[PDB]
RNA sequence: GCCCGCCGCGGUGCUGACGCGCAGAUCGCUCGUCGGAGCCGGGCAUGGGGGCGAAAGACUCAUCGAACCGCCUGGUAGCUGG
RNA sequence: CCCCGGAGGACUGAGGGGGAGACGGGUUCCGCGGCGCCUGCAUCUGGCCGCGGGUGACUCGGGCCUAAGCGGCGGGUGAAGACCGGGAAGGGGCGUGCCCGCCCGUCGAACGGGGAGCCGGCGGAGACUCCGGCAGGCGCGGGCGGAGACGCGCCCCCCGGCGACGCGCACGGGGACCGCGGCGGGCGGCGCCCCGGCCCGCGAACGCCCCGCAGCCCCCGGACGCCUUGCGCGGAGAGGGGGGCCCGGGGGCGGACCGCGCGUCCCCGGCCGCCCCUGAAAAGCCGGGGGGCCCGCGCGCCGUACCGACCGCACAGGACUCCGGGGUCAGCAGCCUCUAGCGCGGGAGCGAACGCGGCUCAGGGAAGUCGGCAAGCCGGCUCCGUAACCUCGGGAAAAGGAGUGGCUCUGACGGGGUCAGAACUGGAACGGACGCGGGGAUCCCGACUGUUUACUAGAAACACAGCGU
């Protein structure tokens, strides 16, 4: 049976720190606890080990990524643009 | 005296700057005998004491008697 | 302390060695009336800093 | 009875190299016996896993035969790593000469 | 849970039950379906029948 | 008429020196040499590691010894997407891939770069913090200068033989999580410097600070101080063009 | 950096004891806290108009709105005593 | 005699008034003798006084290594004292003559790293140090097997390893401890009962053989399974069958009485969780690639006695760390206790006021007082039953009720206690000592945990996350 209605994993904080901070942390902490898909392993086993460091627990690659998620939107866009600029440098 | 009569060991005061090899050599050359092992300590007054065990085929009674130690 | 350097051991040893009274034959020989050696010390009320 | 014991080391500060166990002696007495730390065994230079075949003893106390394995890169690579290196070298030779 | 797992394991090995019945009951045990060993043995008879 | 204030005491060092114990070392680009200056050199990413006091991670990368036998170990600020066992390249002829080091003259307009040198060969000093980058804006060949955008948004001319690394720094988003507690701030600053917690000037006596004293806590004069004020006087807002919180900038 | 509670660490009230003291700050009962911005030991660093301070003008060896030691110095006093 | 002995009566109560170390003290240690001083009373006592004595190391520590640091460096600067510092033609192997080379400290830890020790005995005072026995370390002298995972002399350059590391609720294994019975040996009491009470029944380091869960690897082959308290794992090859390696451990033989249990402490194991925190270094020792080539003897220097005998002018203060039995119990709480140890400036008489620490009081119940200050009420466990408001997490033990002993039985869980139920019975009693919230309706201030005027102020003051310049 469901145990809380809204607070989710922020129920560890009790009544402290106010509503806006707890609302921000629910999102942040869910993101940083999630399992991600290993871009090499093929499997969903990547977990965070430090702020920007992600390890695949199956194939054991280590990767550099975001603070609280494996990929970031700026990096997605930058990688796409750099790939396009390379391809334009191939005649 | 118990130490000499059994355990075949004799007790001296020596110069504080003397090590175990020097002590063994000096006892051998002076008393014309055979040392086996040497223990040492410095007393609370600053003297050096040597426990000298002679060879298992020598009588400390006899060497100490020739000394005058009895 | 049970873990002391030889230099501190030797200076302590000299204090112990010299903490003594005037011999009686010395008193007779030198014709003394003062018979207490006032450079003696006792461990309970001393502050040897050696 | 009373089985309490006193410290065996020079000081009583209980660091990780000053750990003892307790044992009963033939004279009916409770004695303290030091518990040495156990060194790790060598690990793979490529993947960091324990090399198979070497006991967890400092090599100064092992005979020469006991400190080694019988393969090229015997104590340095785990064998999967050796296979991978051989394949890399040969196939790269093949793709660098003759296209 | 150790008592229930020991009994279910023995049967599957002896081939008293198949591997699929074994897995269905293993899950039901971890879900608190059985309060003791006797109730579990009766549920096995029924499934087998 | 007072004592020395807190900002005056930090310059001597003592308890205000950086906590550098168990740091991995200084992070740098590979030194420019003959082989990179004429061609390209190859390295392999060996590890990705966390550095004490630093938000972004570092990469330990191994190259061959180009003047002897053996190998050579380098520490890099890690671009996001770099991974253990990757092959990186460094030279005038390296390709356009995340993690490679190229002269900024050979890098096309529109590109994200990190760890950029402001003068050639100094080994990299711009856009080094987590999530930062520089854009390559334009090339002027005759003067042999490149125009870049710094993370503040300022524009700058640098030489075209200054080198950079392709990509953006990993660890981005770090500041979007609130510190919840005094304890989280305590741990964060314990990894860096003795700079925390902070006591306000108006909470002090006049001997300790120029904002101190009074029967109500209050500064007393304007807290905009001029640019040429002397040490001990230069507290508050230093040489402010304007103040207050109003919208509508750009 | 959750709650009751032992050692520990602290120090609320009795404006209790004591106040020619057990003591130049202690004792009894009661009380705050007890997984943490937690408590303890050793080594090391910062020196006087300087240091150090989650800020009380607090602390810097019973000394602090400027330590202690010797000297300048038998410092000067239209002021008190002889 | 407050000393010694015997008998009795008590206490400290395993976080000890016990047994031992680090620091500080420095001979306070031991034996014999003694009472001039001290031992705020006495003394035939003694840490006091006199006279003799006393601490033994290849294996314990220091010496070595490096930490945070500190010093040194052609020189640089300043009136000097001195302070500051890489840009300097900076040293080794050997064997002539060649060859290799960028530039510090045999300063800094008696808790970090660091080759190697166990048992029995002997003395007034020493022991991991002596003696006897049994070992270990470092030195010096007279190319093969397998299918495979794997099994069975050096020197230089480079690549590596060990040394070498955080926290946590659980779960698992070993050791020690602790209990319950059997059997052997010995006690004590005994008015009645008593095969029912008490004490003793011991096995080290080290060497050879076997045995070791988890975990990692090999072979076959190719998949709706395997599996934990929790998880976790598999075509990047599971399950099944057969193997390899590690495992601070256990057993057998040496060295040399018998079973069965819950629990506690310590270490270890595999996982899982956490971090804007990611949890030393070096000496020393070893491996890989490439290339060139049994028997004897010894192990130096320093510490080692004792003590909370230390600091507070001598003292209810202050003063780091080991080991940790039984009963009641949730328990390292309180209360009683085995082992061990037993001072605390002295006694006797009387039973006034007053005080200091305690106890009980009819009827009333805050009328007392600036003020319920002080005191008292409540309190364990199980069941029942719980409002406003709210940041939806709380409020909450809200408020309020009921039961609880002894004895004789019954049921449930795979030898072990727990949980549930019934009959009988006792002044109308039962958390019978001990331990242990009083509650509620509101207003002001500060969001919260935290900090502070050592010695008259703990707060509304400081800090804080957040916000802004
Ligand atoms: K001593
Ligand atoms: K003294
Ligand atoms: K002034
Ligand atoms: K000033
Ligand atoms: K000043
Ligand atoms: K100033
Ligand atoms: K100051
Ligand atoms: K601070
Ligand atoms: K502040
Ligand atoms: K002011
Ligand atoms: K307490
Ligand atoms: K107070
Ligand atoms: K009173
Ligand atoms: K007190
Ligand atoms: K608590
Ligand atoms: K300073
Ligand atoms: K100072
Ligand atoms: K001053
Ligand atoms: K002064
Ligand atoms: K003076
Ligand atoms: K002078
Ligand atoms: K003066
Ligand atoms: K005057
Ligand atoms: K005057
Ligand atoms: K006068
Ligand atoms: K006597
Ligand atoms: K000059
Ligand atoms: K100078
Ligand atoms: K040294
Ligand atoms: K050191
Ligand atoms: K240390
Ligand atoms: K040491
Ligand atoms: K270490
Ligand atoms: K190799
Ligand atoms: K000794
Ligand atoms: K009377
Ligand atoms: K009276
Ligand atoms: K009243
Ligand atoms: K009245
Ligand atoms: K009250
Ligand atoms: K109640
Ligand atoms: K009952
Ligand atoms: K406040
Ligand atoms: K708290
Ligand atoms: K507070
Ligand atoms: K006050
Ligand atoms: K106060
Ligand atoms: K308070
Ligand atoms: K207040
Ligand atoms: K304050
Ligand atoms: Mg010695
Ligand atoms: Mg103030
Ligand atoms: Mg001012
Ligand atoms: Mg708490
Ligand atoms: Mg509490
Ligand atoms: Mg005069
Ligand atoms: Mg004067
Ligand atoms: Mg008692
Ligand atoms: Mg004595
Ligand atoms: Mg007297
Ligand atoms: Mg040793
Ligand atoms: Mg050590
Ligand atoms: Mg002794
Ligand atoms: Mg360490
Ligand atoms: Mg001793
Ligand atoms: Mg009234
Ligand atoms: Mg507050
Ligand atoms: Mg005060």
């Amino acid at each position: 049976a469901k145990r809380t209605k809204k607070v989710g994993l922020t129920g560890k904080y009790g009544t402290r720190y106010g509503r806006a901070a707890r609302k921000q942390l629910l999102k942040i902490e869910t993101s940083q606890k999630a399992k991600y898909t290993c871009p090499f392993c093929a499997k969903d086993k990547v977990r965070r080990t430090a702020c920007g460091i992600w390890t695949c627990r199956s194939c054991s690659k280590t990767m550099a990524g975001g603070a609280y998620s494996l990929h970031t939107e700026p990096a997605n866009a930058a990688r796409a643009t750099i790939r396009r600029l390379r391809l334009a440098r191939e005649d | 005296t118990t130490q000499i009569e059994k355990n075949n060991t004799i007790v001296f005061i020596v110069d504080r700057r003397a090590s175990k090899p020097e002590i063994r050599k000096a006892f051998e050359t002076v008393f014309e005998t055979k040392v086996a092992r040497v223990n040492t300590l410095i007393t609370p007054l600053g003297l050096k004491k040597a426990f000298i065990r002679l060879a298992p085929d020598v009588q400390a009674m006899d060497v100490a008697s020739k000394m005058g130690l009895a | 302390t049970a873990n002391k350097t030889l230099s501190r051991k030797l200076r302590l040893a000299k204090k112990t060695k010299t903490n003594k009274n005037i011999p009686r034959w010395v008193i007779a020989k030198d014709h003394l009336k003062k018979t207490w050696n006032y450079k003696r010390h006792h461990w309970r009320r001393s502050h040897l800093k050696l | 009875a009373d089985c309490r014991v006193t410290c065996r080391f020079h000081s009583t500060y209980r660091t990780r190299s000053k750990i003892v166990r307790y044992k009963r002696t033939p004279g009916n007495r409770l004695t303290s016996l030091r518990v040495k730390k156990l060194p790790n065994a060598p690990h793979c230079a490529e993947t960091g896993k324990q090399i198979h075949g070497i006991p967890r003893v400092i090599p100064q106390h092992l005979t020469r035969q006991q400190r080694k394995v019988s393969r090229p890169y015997g104590g340095k690579l785990c064998g999967s790593a050796l296979r991978a290196h051989i394949l890399e070298s040969f196939l790269n030779e093949e793709n660098q000469a003759l296209r | 849970q150790r008592v229930l797992r020991r009994l279910l394991s023995r049967y599957r090995d002896d081939e008293k039950i198949d591997r699929h019945l074994y897995e269905t009951l293993y899950a039901k045990a971890k879900g608190n379906m059985f309060k003791n060993k006797r109730v579990l043995l009766e549920h096995i008879v029924g499934m087998q029948k | 008429m007072g004592r020395r204030i807190r900002v005056q005491r930090k310059g001597a060092g003592s308890v205000f020196r950086a906590h550098v114990a168990r740091r991995l070392g200084a992070a740098k680009l590979r030194a420019n040499d003959f082989a990179e200056r004429t061609g390209s050199v190859r390295g392999v990413v060996k590890a990705i590691l966390h550095d004490r006091g630093r938000g972004a991670p570092l990469a330990r990368v191994q190259f061959p010894n180009m003047r002897g036998e053996g190998r050579v170990n380098e520490l890099f600020i890690a671009p996001e997407g770099m991974y253990t066992g990757q092959e990186v390249f460094s030279g005038n002829k390296a390709t356009l891939h995340i993690g490679n080091i190229l002269p900024v003259g050979n890098i096309p307009e529109g590109t994200y770069v990190c760890n950029v040198e402001e003068k050639p060969m100094d080994r990299g000093c711009l856009a080094r913090a987590s999530g930062t980058y520089c854009l390559v804006v334009a090339h002027n060949m005759e003067t042999n200068k490149t125009r870049i955008r710094l993370p503040s948004g300022q524009k700058k001319l640098i030489s075209s033989k200054a080198r950079a690394m392709i990509g953006l720094v990993a660890g981005g988003g770090r500041t979007d999580k609130p510190l919840l507690k005094a304890g989280n701030a305590y741990h964060k600053y314990k990894a860096k410097r003795n700079c925390w917690p902070v006591v306000r000037g108006v909470a002090m006596n006049p001997v300790d600070h120029p904002h101190g004293g009074g029967n109500h806590q209050h500064i007393g004069v304007s807290s905009c101080v001029p640019r040429n004020a002397v040490p001990g006087q230069k507290v508050g807002l230093i040489a402010a063009r304007r103040t207050g919180c109003s919208g509508g900038k750009r």
